[PDB]
């Protein structure tokens, strides 16, 4: 339905899906370890029984009513990752996430108090800017007519070249900044 | 299935440079580089000379105009002295004894 | 009066006369001053008014607005002197002499003793404004903003030009001295119903009123800083002045004929709040609080008891201060992001965390936490008309509920959240910036520590 | 059996419970795949902007742009005068108005008659 | 920004209609534009009345604050739909059967609230006795006056 | 509070959590053990791996990235990529 | 006289040099959080020699050192009443935020904004303390405001998360619901009796004084979290542990019960009132621990947990005891304060796991965590001769011997039984089994300042009870005859919860897979009322401020009236008068029909 | 007043604009019942 590399979620997909949301949402209905470990097995023997259907249609309709099953059986407060989303120390740390770029407007007085710091950041940006050109061609000489098709981007094929539109992605700051 | 031969090649390279910027986010020994730069004082300078203070202000400025600290007057019980007349409140009647 | 009208004419010789590039220094230094010397507007009296000649008084409800408008300037010439570093020289001392010019007009259009003069000020103060609106604003729709605004002001003010030559005719004068005195009873006729609708509409439109208030969200957002700010320190407070003076003459059909307007206003602070809970623009969002802030000193005004106008004298001191603040905060982002869009650039305590303070203050001063000078006004005017009508509190309690969650959402928005990725030109903040959110916010927060002098005639 | 879910404004319908989010068929298939592409042009045409070095200001989104100028610009000119708008500003614009007026028209009258008549403790009432 | 990516009036032909999704940045079925009864909206599309909240928090999106990307066509009430805000997720429980229960839960504690204040709870005693008449001077009678004896004897 | 990961640290931890699956024994398995083609698992035997791992390391693999990582040195890159492990 | 007021406002000083350290700061901190919390501990021991010299007479004063303004007849004076409130509320304050501010240097280690942490925590205590010692409405307001203010931006701590943002927003709409109650109280006043002193107000003793009493109530039930405006308490659990342990458990959240505390001599001649606050605080010491049973999260438990308290305290208000009320304020500060502090042992020690679903098996390896939990847990289901004894005991003995409404009573006593329910959930799911937290095992507890921090709260959850009690006078005269079911009714009902959630603790061990309930889903789901009205009431002030006030309004209809229904009538009135096509004939003839009209018809030539 | 203030307005309805005219025609015949009440000129006799 919505993912970055497809557009869809296959019939597999769907069933593993399935598999894990009622593994834990069995686990939030059943919190010692021991009775969810018996109640999981019970489960997996479930899901394992019609684990060999050849017919999609009816492959496709045992998913669709287990996940009616499911859906009469959740949890209703599920245990939600604390740092995953919906948890409760999920983008807590944003406000200590400052951007890479604001190490640049900084005065030269205080610049000075990490010499070596500043003098490795100007070689960085230095490979940046003499990358940027030579990836930026290099995505389009591959790019088909008409825009890209989906949004997964192409490697670094060459040695000496970057892989394109990487410094957002390697210069992003720390989970615990 | 997994990944394809593309995607594991732009997460590895990707990887590659993530971990030179974290390797490079550390410190240098020498950074920072630092530019060149009374005992109980907390109870004297926080409380002896704030009560010095207040004890001034509500003594010769509060308590100089009327009605401004107005104080609940003590509670006077049978068998006290006034200590501005020295008249004894005479005590209480005589009980009638329960126990 | 004279000695500030002076000094405020030697200002367009100070700067004309200047280098090229001391335009902005001599004119902030001497204006500067100017305000320094405004502070003697305040020999006061418990009785008797400060009458200085035939053409100027000044009592207590025209001198909180004249120290606000003399402190106002150098506050607009900090605040301009950035977009327009790259205008021609002389189109940058027109600026200059536009807002001197509008000074100019402002501070006698306070000090009129006579009523007639008072129009001729009240209607002199557009056209400088119009000029900075029409001139220097930003987007293709400043002609359609200062339109609308030069149509409402005028329109409005049309039959009180009428109305206050009858009573020039009828009484005999228009000092407002005489007329203390020499005030009638109007009663209850279709001839003074008129008479009162011509007395009133002029300023209802100045406020502005609900649903006379379209021309504002138009006038303050195409305006370039100078002139938002003074359109919502001083130009909004012109009517509220003018209704102050204008309602000795028109008792008692104003106890039956500010019914509908008290209904205007007393909804239209809730409708104009709402509103401000759904602006995607910022500058819009502050110009339809300050909508919602002005429709309290309209009630306040014509229910007309002493707690009612010392809350609208203290509400309209302290909302200029605090909305000057506001509008100033709102370019000081414009000058970064390029857009008035609130959505657009977001986390900025991450970035900018005094003028994150700076918001702060000028969001808990909007919402009227006390013991500011604007919870001493909002407070007064609830508790007047409360005595008024009791069941006005529950519309009072239920604006204040929406001020402090369009307040807060303001602050939340422009302030808080994670940032925007795609923004990268957010400057560190400069010392003019501070400077104009510093001298906006501290003579706030000392006008808490003496209320008095903001409380009006009737204190 | 088991309890249907009932979709409304405010409780959406989940994916896992939404009969045509398990069609195969092929104009799903293109629909989704032409949906893909159009996001991914705009994600390229993002990020093209967004990883730029030489770039030091905004992003510019014609979209948010275009949705401010929904927000304001655009209610005027495509506004027509038809019944639903005139009931609807008609009853929600000068309704509240005329409720109000006849809520504290009575109630002020109503205090004014006790007091004229000397009926309402106003005893310690010198405040106003 | 130009003048034909701005918004503009209702289409009403199809080409018009397909000048306006290609505007807008979505595919012309999809498109769905607010109907044309005077609200205001003229060709502005209809998203289909979602939160934020709803949207897949894994993807690594353009805004992901506002979970949201670089010209997706933004819904008329964005502002409005933001997780700061109003959230529109499906709830385990259906809306009806939440509110049958919060308003029968309410009412009938209201009610047997109102039906105890009816049948009180007191204890075998009767009121408390008091000296000097009730505590005549005590509770501010003049004293120029004199009131009833309220006389207590012993039991 | 909060002991920094390795690469080490977390390639012990993944082998370990690995070693005490039955259906895995200790000594085919290697850091590149592919769970289907090498080892002889399932998908939905993966799938319980990658919930393994997720109560390991105290941190949620979502689905479209649960779906990929197919050996144990993938799964270790990713728990790097997702923690910022040798800063 | 001369020691009293001295000492009473250095604390008040001693508490705002800090501020002004912080203001004019220059250099990097010698550790201001110590700086902090030394000044709060002496500021403690400063305002223990007023409490002291009250307690040896009853001195009690007020001191209104600075005229501010005087609007013709209402000196607003900076006023501070120093009353029996005051002086057992303000050593109380401060003894749990100096074992809050040595547990937040602690806890709050890893912030590098932990200045601005300190700075905002000592403002909330500088607020409440202005707030308690109000001798006038306009002072008090000021305090109420300032702790609505400091809860929000404590809160929003974590200010790039989208739900703590949501919450602090969510707690400022409550409060302000609840000010709209404050201020018709201070309009009541000002308008019938001329004052914002409580001197005043005491003393004309008005008998109709149904409206400022409901206008209080409106206030407390925003403050105290009660009935209909509670779930902003246990949305502002998204904020730091030592903000909720500090403000939403023993300071900030008792200012509506210690407000309507402050008007007893109003609301002991009004049965209306105090029915009123009965049944508000039944309901929601009802609802509260009723939604406490099944909820996950530790710290929404201790929520519910405060609130249910809370609710309870409404409840001793209803029956007129007042001092009984003000001293279960007093009493709960301890354990309260205790059991969050706790709670963030724990978290901290198990890296931000705030589930107690993921808990258990940490009754040796925190075994003072493990100490002090069970503690306060004790303390808060009423055992004997702890410190929620004194208290509550006496609360619920009083309850039951008066002319009570009877439902209220029977739905106290059934969220007494609910108390030891949750505690015995929070203890068992928290502590005992085997654990269930991931396998790196980070526990480690010692370090003195969580410690003391959690020992000095020690020693008060223990005596603090017997102390304060046996210090405080006698105000009311105490029911201490009574049947003997009547008397061990609060002992018995709380023992019963504890057995009947033993059931419930031992049926989760077996293998046995219950489908939900609806009483499951009622009281997991927060009772559904932060469901709907969450969502229903922020649909129609969202919507209809568009679609019928912002597009509706300004942009059509008063647009459509004022400037373009003009604006139109004038351009076309051009195109139709200067249409004129340039023909002489056609200018002549207009001449003409004029010659016919101005001389036949309107007869000008005579 | 109120009396042609509704024949205007209805003289709007037959005017063709229709509510615009009710606003303006009624308006305008408000003014002269007033004027007629009043003693209003609009063509006023020179005096002074
Ligand atoms: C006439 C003589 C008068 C002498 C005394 C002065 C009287 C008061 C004047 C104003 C004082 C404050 C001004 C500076 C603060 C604003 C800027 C700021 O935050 O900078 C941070 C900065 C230090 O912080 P940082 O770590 O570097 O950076 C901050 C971060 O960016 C991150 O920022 P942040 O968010 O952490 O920090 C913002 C924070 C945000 O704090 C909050 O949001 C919490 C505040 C609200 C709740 C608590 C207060 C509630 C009200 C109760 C208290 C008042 C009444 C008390 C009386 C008893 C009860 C009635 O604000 C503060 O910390 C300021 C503390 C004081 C707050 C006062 C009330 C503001 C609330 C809004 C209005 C309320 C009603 C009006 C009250 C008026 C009182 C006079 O401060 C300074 O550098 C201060 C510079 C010096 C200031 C001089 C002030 C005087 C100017 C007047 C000149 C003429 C007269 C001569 C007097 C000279 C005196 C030396
Ligand atoms: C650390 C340095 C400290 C200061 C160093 C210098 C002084 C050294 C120590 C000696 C003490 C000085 C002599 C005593 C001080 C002066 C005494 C005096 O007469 O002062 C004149 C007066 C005393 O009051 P007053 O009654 O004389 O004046 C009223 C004003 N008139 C008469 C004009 C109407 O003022 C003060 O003392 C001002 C002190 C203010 C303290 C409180 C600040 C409150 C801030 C918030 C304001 C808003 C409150 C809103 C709510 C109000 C209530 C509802
Ligand atoms: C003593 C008598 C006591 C009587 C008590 C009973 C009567 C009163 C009953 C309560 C009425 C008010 C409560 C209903 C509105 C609640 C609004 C609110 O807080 O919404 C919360 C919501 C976020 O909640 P949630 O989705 O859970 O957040 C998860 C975190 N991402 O937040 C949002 O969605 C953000 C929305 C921001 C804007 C909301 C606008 C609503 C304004 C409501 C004003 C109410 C005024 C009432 C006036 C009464 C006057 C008498
Ligand atoms: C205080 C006095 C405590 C002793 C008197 C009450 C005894 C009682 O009713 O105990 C019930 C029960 C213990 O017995 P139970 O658990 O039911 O049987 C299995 C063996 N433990 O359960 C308990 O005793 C546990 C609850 C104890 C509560 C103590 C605080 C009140």
């Amino acid at each position: 339905a919505f993912l970055p590399s497809a557009a869809y979620l296959t019939h597999q997909q769907k069933v593993l899906q399935l598999y894990k949301r009622a593994l834990r949402h069995l686990e939030s209905r059943c919190v010692h370890r021991d009775k969810y470990r018996y109640f999981a097995c019970l489960l997996r023997a479930r899901f394992d029984e019609h684990k060999n259907e050849k017919d999609m249609v009816k492959a496709t309709q045992l998913l669709r009513e287990a996940e009616k099953e499911f859906w009469h059986g959740q949890h209703p407060q599920p245990y939600i990752f604390p740092e995953s989303p919906g948890g409760t120390s999920y983008e807590r740390y944003e406000c200590y996430k400052v951007p890479e770029w604001c190490l640049d407007d900084w005065h030269p007085s205080e610049k000075a108090m990490y010499p070596d710091y500043f003098a490795k950041r100007e070689q960085w940006k230095k490979l940046r800017r003499e990358s940027w050109e030579r990836e930026v061609k290099q995505l389009q000489e591959e790019t088909p007519v008409g825009g890209p098709r989906t949004e997964a981007l192409p490697p670094a094929r060459k040695q000496g070249d970057l892989p394109p539109l990487w410094w957002h992605i390697v210069t992003r700051p720390r989970e615990r900044p | 299935s997994g990944y394809t031969p593309d995607e594991k090649l732009r997460l590895q390279q990707l990887r590659e440079l993530r971990r030179r910027w974290l390797k490079d986010q550390e410190l240098s020994p020498r950074e920072p580089v630092l530019p060149p730069r009374r005992h109980s004082i907390f109870a004297f300078t926080h409380v002896l000379i704030p009560v010095w203070i207040i004890h001034y202000y509500l003594k010769y400025h509060v308590t100089t105009k009327p009605y401004t600290i107005v104080e609940k007057k003590p509670r006077i019980f049978p068998g006290d002295t006034i200590l501005e007349t020295g008249e004894v409140i005479p005590p209480m009647k005589e009980f009638p004894d329960q126990h | 009066m004279l000695k500030y009208i002076i000094p405020t004419m030697m200002l367009m010789p100070l700067t004309w006369l200047s280098k090229n590039s001391m335009i902005w220094i001599n004119t902030t230094l001497h204006s500067l001053l100017i305000s320094l010397t405004s502070l003697l507007l305040l020999n006061q009296f418990g009785d008797n008014s400060l009458n200085f000649s035939l053409t100027f008084f000044s009592d207590s409800l025209s001198t909180p607005l004249l120290i606000l408008t003399m402190w106002l300037l150098p506050l607009m010439l900090m605040a301009s002197q950035h977009h327009l570093s790259k205008e021609n020289l002389a189109r940058k001392k027109l600026f200059i002499s536009m807002l001197i010019l509008l000074q100019l007009f402002l501070i006698m259009t306070f000090t009129a003793t006579e009523l007639i003069f008072f129009y001729i000020m009240f209607e002199a103060t557009l056209v400088p404004t119009l000029i900075i609106i029409t001139r220097w604003g930003n987007q293709t729709e400043r002609l359609n903003a200062g339109l609308y605004f030069l149509f409402y002001t005028l329109a409005g003010s049309l039959p009180l030009l009428v109305a206050l030559i009858y009573i020039q005719n009828t009484m005999g004068s228009l000092n407002f001295l005489i007329l203390q005195y020499w005030v009638q009873p109007m009663p209850n006729s279709w001839s003074n119903t008129f008479m009162w609708l011509a007395c009133m509409m002029a300023f209802m439109v100045k406020m502005p009123l609900y649903g006379l208030h379209l021309w504002l969200p138009k006038a303050h957002v195409e305006a370039p800083i100078a002139g938002s700010m003074v359109l919502a320190a001083i130009l909004l407070k012109l009517g509220g002045y003018g209704m102050m003076r204008i309602t000795l003459l028109l008792n008692p059909i104003t106890d039956f004929m500010a019914y509908p307007f008290i209904m205007l206003s007393l909804w239209g602070m809730i409708m104009t709040s709402s509103i401000c809970l759904r602006q995607t623009d910022l500058k819009s969002l502050i110009a339809y609080s300050s909508v919602s802030h002005m429709a309290l000193v309209i009630v306040a005004i014509l229910i007309q008891t002493p707690w009612s106008y010392m809350g609208a004298t203290a509400l309209m001191i302290a909302h200029g201060l605090t909305s000057s603040m506001l509008f100033c905060l709102a370019n000081s982002n414009y000058e970064r992001v390029h857009s008035r869009t609130m959505i657009l650039a977001r986390g900025l305590q991450t970035l900018l965390p005094l003028m994150a303070a700076w918001w702060l203050l000028a969001s808990l001063t909007n919402l009227a936490l006390p013991p500011s000078i604007n919870l001493i006004g909002e407070l007064f005017v609830v508790m007047s008309t409360f005595s008024w009508s009791n069941i006005t509190i529950i519309l009072m309690g239920l604006n204040m509920v929406i001020t402090a969650l369009y307040s807060l959402y303001m602050l939340i928005t422009t302030q808080r959240g994670k940032h925007t990725h795609h923004i990268n030109n957010i400057l560190p903040s400069f010392t003019r910036e501070n400077a104009l959110m510093s001298l906006h916010m501290l003579p706030l927060l000392l006008l808490s520590l003496n209320p008095k002098i903001i409380l009006g005639p009737l204190y | 059996s088991f309890p249907k879910y009932e979709p409304s404004r405010l409780a959406s319908l989940p994916t896992t419970l939404d009969p045509a989010e398990y069609d195969i068929s092929s104009e799903t298939r293109k629909a989704q795949a032409e949906r893909l592409a159009i996001r991914s042009r705009l994600k390229r045409e993002y990020q093209l902007q967004y990883n730029d070095p030489s770039r030091r200001g905004v992003v510019e989104d014609p979209a948010l742009i275009r949705w401010t100028c929904a927000r304001s610009a655009n209610v005027y000119p495509n506004f027509r005068p038809n019944t639903k708008t005139s009931l609807l500003g008609a009853l929600f614009g000068i309704g509240p108005l005329i409720f109000w007026y006849y809520v504290f028209k009575t109630d002020r009258d109503r205090k004014e008659k006790l007091i004229q008549e000397g009926k309402l403790d106003r005893t310690f009432n010198i405040s106003y | 920004i130009t003048k034909d990516m701005l918004p503009g009036p209702y289409p009403k032909t199809p080409e018009e209609r397909a000048a306006a999704a290609k505007k807008y940045n979505m595919r012309v079925e999809d498109y769905e534009p607010y109907p044309d009864d005077g609200m205001g909206y003229g060709d502005y599309p209809k998203l289909p009345d979602r939160s934020q909240q709803e949207r897949d928090p894994w993807y690594d999106w353009d805004h992901p604050d506002l979970r949201l990307n670089w010209g997706e066509p933004m819904h008329w009430d964005l502002d409005m739909y933001i997780r700061n805000r109003v959230d529109t997720s499906p709830t385990p429980v259906n809306w009806n059967l939440m509110c049958k229960h919060l308003f029968g839960f309410v009412a009938f504690m209201l009610f047997m609230f109102w039906v105890g204040e009816t049948y009180p709870t007191y204890q075998p005693v009767g009121p408390k006795q008091y000296p000097y008449n009730n505590l005549y001077l005590e509770r501010g009678g003049d004293p120029n006056k004199e009131p009833e004896p309220v006389v207590h004897y012993e039991i | 509070d909060a002991p920094p990961l390795t690469l080490e640290g977390i390639k012990d931890r993944v082998l370990y959590v690995l070693k005490l699956y039955d259906k895995i024994d200790p000594e085919k398995l290697s850091v590149n053990s592919h769970f289907m083609k090498d080892l002889g698992l399932d998908s939905l035997d993966q799938v319980e791996i990658i919930m393994a791992m997720e109560d390991e390391f105290g941190f949620e693999i979502p689905d479209i990235d649960a779906e990929k990582l197919m050996c144990p040195q993938e799964i270790v890159d990713y728990i790097a990529d997702k923690k910022d492990v040798y800063e | 006289m001369n020691l009293f007021s001295s000492l009473t406002l250095v604390t008040l000083i001693l508490l705002t040099m800090p501020i002004a350290a912080i203001n004019f700061n220059t250099h990097k901190f010698t550790n201001y959080p110590l700086y902090v919390k030394t000044t709060i501990s002496c500021a403690f021991i400063t305002s223990m020699i007023p409490t002291m010299m009250f307690i040896h007479t009853g001195q009690e004063m007020i001191i209104s050192n600075w005229h501010w303004l005087t609007i013709q007849t209402l000196k607003l004076s900076l006023s501070f009443k120093m009353d029996f409130f005051s002086m057992m509320f303000v050593p109380v304050a401060l003894f749990v935020t100096w074992s809050i501010m040595e547990f937040s240097m602690w806890y709050m280690h890893s912030d590098p904004n932990i200045n601005q942490f300190f700075k905002y925590l000592l403002l909330f205590l500088i607020t409440m303390l202005i707030l308690v010692t109000a001798n006038n409405l306009f002072q008090l307001f000021i305090g109420w405001e300032g702790v609505g203010i400091m809860s929000f931006l404590l809160i929003g701590w974590w200010y790039g998360r989208t739900d703590a943002n949501t919450a602090a927003l969510q707690a400022i709409l409550y409060n302000r619901i609840g000010d709209i109650g404050f201020i018709l109280a201070m309009a009541w006043f000002l308008i019938n009796l001329n004052t914002w002193d409580l001197q005043q107000i005491f003393m004309l003793n008005p008998n109709d004084s149904n409206l400022p009493l409901m206008g209080l109530i409106l206030a407390a039930t925003g403050k105290s979290a009660q009935f209909g405006l509670h779930p902003w308490l246990p949305s502002a659990m998204e904020g730091p542990t030592p903000v909720s342990a500090l403000l939403h458990s023993s300071t900030m959240v008792v200012a509506g019960i210690f407000l309507l505390i402050r008007f007893y001599p109003l609301t002991e001649n009004n049965k209306f009132g105090q029915s009123i606050m009965l049944c508000l605080g039944a309901m929601t010491t009802l609802f509260t621990a009723m939604c406490a049973l099944t909820q996950n999260d530790i710290k929404k438990i201790i929520a519910f947990s405060t609130s249910s308290q809370l609710g309870l305290m409404m409840v001793t208000i209803g029956i007129n005891q007042p001092h009984l009320a003000f001293l279960h304020i007093c009493t709960h500060a301890f354990f309260k304060a205790m059991l969050f502090m706790c709670s963030g042992s724990i978290i901290h020690s198990l890296n931000d796991e705030q589930d107690i679903r993921k808990m258990g098996g940490l009754f040796k390896a925190m075994p003072f965590t493990t100490t002090a939990l069970i503690i306060g847990s004790l303390a808060l289901t009423g055992m004997p001769f702890l410190t929620g004894f004194y208290s509550k005991d006496l609360i619920i003995e009083s309850a039951n011997t008066s002319y009570t409404n009877a439902w209220a009573l029977l739905m106290t006593l059934v969220a007494t039984s609910f108390t030891a329910i949750y505690s015995t959930r929070i203890i068992f799911f928290a502590l005992l089994g085997q654990p269930r937290f991931p396998t790196l095992i980070n526990i480690n507890e010692n370090n003195p300042f969580l410690i003391n921090s959690i020992k000095r709260l020690l020693i008060g959850s223990l005596f603090a009870g017997f102390i304060i009690s046996n210090n405080i006078p006698p105000m009311t005269i105490p029911q201490m005859t009574m049947p003997h079911y009547l008397k061990m009714t609060a002992l018995t009902v709380t023992i019963l919860g504890f057995i009947l959630a033993l059931e419930i603790s031992n049926t989760t061990h077996y293998l046995k897979f219950n489908y939900p309930s609806n009483t499951f889903k009622f009281s997991n789901l927060l009772g559904y009322y932060p469901t709907i009205m969450h969502r229903l009431t922020p649909y129609m002030n969202l919507t209809m401020s568009q679609k019928s006030a912002s597009s509706l309004l300004d942009l059509i209809w008063l647009e459509t009236i004022l400037p373009k229904t003009i604006s139109l009538a004038q351009m076309k009135m051009s195109t139709t008068i200067t249409s004129q096509k340039g023909l002489i004939k056609l200018y002549f003839l207009s001449f003409l029909i004029t010659i016919l009209i101005s001389t036949t018809l309107l007869n000008f030539h005579e | 007043p109120l009396n042609y203030l509704i024949g205007g307005c209805a003289g709007g309805l037959t005017l063709g604009i229709g509510a615009a005219a009710c606003a303006y025609m009624g308006l305008t015949a408000a003014l002269v019942k007033m004027g007629q009440l009043e003693g209003w000129k609009v063509f006023a006799e020179p005096k002074v």
